[PDB]
């Protein structure tokens, strides 16, 4: 639970906001570059490398057999389990664009080969979903689980905006909630489908999720429609007793009212949560640990490394996980001149 | 507003009823909008201006009745998207930026093919035509390697989103020109064509001497950039 | 037409109103209502068919272009 603060010796002007990270077969890649690809590199994906506290990034490749992804926003983000038939994979959709738009379509990435001279190389596959589609929308939640013992994901979250038909071009900015529908998703086939619980009181969005073993736990995040972020963590229990995918739903009493949260996983299922914001202005400050089973989700509140001040005062700020424990903070280096790199970047780590 | 004119009643394609006389002074060119965000970022720009553009795709078609001179009267329009510069343009078309292969914002010819010949081309490019190179890039229907692709979709990278018929530039128009013909003097006091590669020293020395021969019977000092006036 | 400001402008007509015996220029609030016949959002119209997904509203003005962009923090400011 330590912070020390980092620099990018270059490659400062290529983070937005919002961006995802993924770890697999050891490096670790950044996705969602602020614009379009340039010449640079024309995949995005940065294979990012925290060396001497320096921040170096290197270029991504891809195979030709690979079907190439805009930079995405702020999607979901998914880990297939490493098994039959390509181990492994990562579930992306689906975000939204650098214009305002969603994508409504499933990516998968994977690795492939290496080197040779210490190189990497991946590919993504799109893969067509035919329903009972989901809607396109962003910001949303979706996770892998096995029902005796067949594999498939749940979808549930995000805003979007209004139908085209109440839209209009003087709220054409404006978001709104997504009715609170969990959509079943196998990849083969991508065969969506759409439910319902009563339970299912409203959706939300920024609510961090979990699952083990086949059911599913809704953390804390916030709801527009009401102004509130309700402490309701919500348990599901899925099962596919052929050929009904039949589930169940429930309201638990304790869920963490904190936004946007930052998750790593320092073992098999515990996770250390930053967490970004608990209430409308004032940023969540905690440092909290999950662990979690069938006897269920244990919270306890673990010591949180000791701010500095120029992070302490800023009003928002974001971050992923490098994986098991570490993680990256980032935060708008809002000062005077500008590099013009508004970022400044914490490396902080767990024990 | 540029030009109005007539299309009733029998063929009578076009009477200019009125055409602007000055398009340059700004004393005509009213605002529509205006932000308080760099044209760098993407994001707040696309924000910005999807009403915007969501708007003009949907005025093509409909016609608008106005009360003007004391009649009901129908108008339709028709929409030229020009007064942008290269960079904006391309980052409204979704080509690569900037000096790369793709060089012509009308002929998707690259340089070496510009170089074999110079005036045999057709304009292909257009707004929809891109779209679907879009499409093609992102699919990739084939599985072609990236550079091929690349290759094969013709400068199409990034979804384009602002549909707009570019023209060449009428501002600068001539600063390419001036330097090439710059360079022409410069190589032409060297023999560059009988000593094929010369150095920095030389290139210096033509330079000075060929200013010093302007300053000496046109009466102009030398320069770093070429504006306008120097060009003329 | 000459960058001139309302203190100004105020200032000038009372001077020249007040200096010889006449009303030369117009004052402000009056003429401003005037002005009101020339910014957007005055005249009616009509559109046949109707627009695609645009407010058939017609006497709005001076809009501001974020859209209604809900102002949550979370998301992108
Ligand atoms: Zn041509």
């Amino acid at each position: 639970m330590s912070l020390q603060p980092l620099t990018a010796v270059n490659c400062g002007s290529l983070v937005q906001p919002g961006f995802s990270l993924l770890d697999l077969e050891g490096d670790v890649y950044l996705f969602g570059q602020k614009g379009w690809p340039k010449r640079s590199c024309p995949t995005g994906i940065f294979g990012v490398r925290i060396k001497k506290g320096e921040l170096k990034l290197r270029a991504i490749s891809f195979s030709n057999n690979s079907s190439y992804l805009p930079p995405l926003r702020c999607p979901a983000i998914a880990h297939f389990e490493a098994q039959d038939g390509k181990p492994e994979c990562y579930l992306i959709h689906g975000g939204r664009t650098p214009n305002n738009e969603l994508s409504s379509s499933l990516y998968m990435l994977s690795v492939d080969s290496r080197g040779c001279n210490r190189k990497v190389t991946l590919r993504c596959e799109e893969k067509e979903l035919v329903g009972d589609v989901p809607s396109a929308r962003y910001g949303h939640t979706l996770s892998v689980i096995n029902s005796r013992g067949k594999t498939a994901c749940v979808l549930f979250g995000g805003r979007s905006y209004m139908p085209p038909t109440e839209r209009t071009t003087q709220n054409w900015n404006s978001v709104v909630d997504c009715p609170p529908q969990v959509y079943l998703i196998d990849l083969e086939f991508g065969c969506c489908t759409a439910h319902t619980l009563p339970e299912l009181t409203d959706g939300q969005s920024f609510h961090v999720a979990l699952a083990r073993q086949d059911c599913v736990y809704f953390l804390g995040g916030h709801i527009l429609s009401s102004d509130c972020r309700p402490s309701r963590l919500i348990r599901l229990h899925v099962e596919l007793l052929l050929g009904s995918p039949v589930l169940t739903c429930t309201i638990l009493h304790e869920g963490l009212t904190i936004t946007s949260a930052i998750a790593s996983p320092i073992g098999y299922h515990e996770y250390i949560i930053f967490g970004g914001y608990q209430s409308e202005t004032q940023k969540r400050m905690e440092c909290t640990y999950v662990g979690l089973d069938d006897v269920g989700v244990h919270m306890e509140s673990r010591e949180p490394p000791q701010w500095t001040s120029e992070i302490s005062h800023s009003r928002t700020w974001f971050g992923g996980s490098l994986g098991k424990g570490t993680a990256l903070v980032a935060i708008p280096s809002e000062g005077n001149p500008t590099p013009p790199e508004a970022y400044h970047f914490y490396q902080v780590s767990f024990q | 507003i540029m030009s109005i004119s007539i299309r009733l009643e029998g063929e009578d394609d076009g009477i200019t009823i009125f055409q602007e006389q000055k398009p340059n002074s700004e004393l005509s060119c009213r605002p529509l909008c205006l932000m308080f965000v760099d044209e760098s970022d993407h994001e707040t720009l696309t924000a910005i201006l999807g009403p915007v553009v969501a708007e003009r795709k949907a005025m093509m078609e409909s016609r608008l009745i106005i009360s003007v001179g004391g009649l009901l009267r129908s108008f339709r329009f028709f929409f030229r998207g020009t007064g942008y510069d290269e960079k904006m343009v391309r980052e409204m078309e979704g080509l690569e930026a900037s000096g790369s292969t793709y060089i012509c914002t009308l002929c998707d010819s690259t340089r070496a093919e510009a170089s074999q010949n110079m005036v045999l081309h057709s304009i292909t490019r257009s707004h929809d035509e891109n779209l679907e190179r879009y499409e093609i890039w992102r699919k990739n229907p084939f599985s072609e390697s990236a550079d091929e692709l690349r290759d094969r979709v013709k400068g199409v990278s990034a979804k384009p989103f602002m549909e707009t018929q570019p023209t060449l530039d009428a501002l600068h128009c001539d600063i390419g020109n001036a330097t090439e013909f710059y360079k022409i003097f410069q190589d032409e006091i060297g023999e560059v064509y009988q000593k094929p590669n010369p150095s920095r020293e030389e290139r210096r020395r033509w330079r000075s001497t060929l200013d010093k021969q302007l300053r000496k019977k046109m009466k102009l000092k030398p320069v770093m950039r070429m504006n306008g006036n120097y060009a003329r | 037409n000459t960058f001139l400001s309302c203190s100004q402008y105020h200032k000038m007509y009372r001077t020249v109103k007040a200096t010889s015996g006449r009303q030369i220029f117009q004052p402000l609030h009056t003429l401003r209502n005037a002005e009101k016949e020339l910014l957007p959002g005055f005249h009616q119209f009509e559109w046949q068919p109707a627009l695609k997904n645009v407010s058939t509203s017609w006497d709005v003005g001076i809009i501001d272009g974020l859209s209604g962009w809900t102002v949550s923090v979370d998301d992108v400011p």
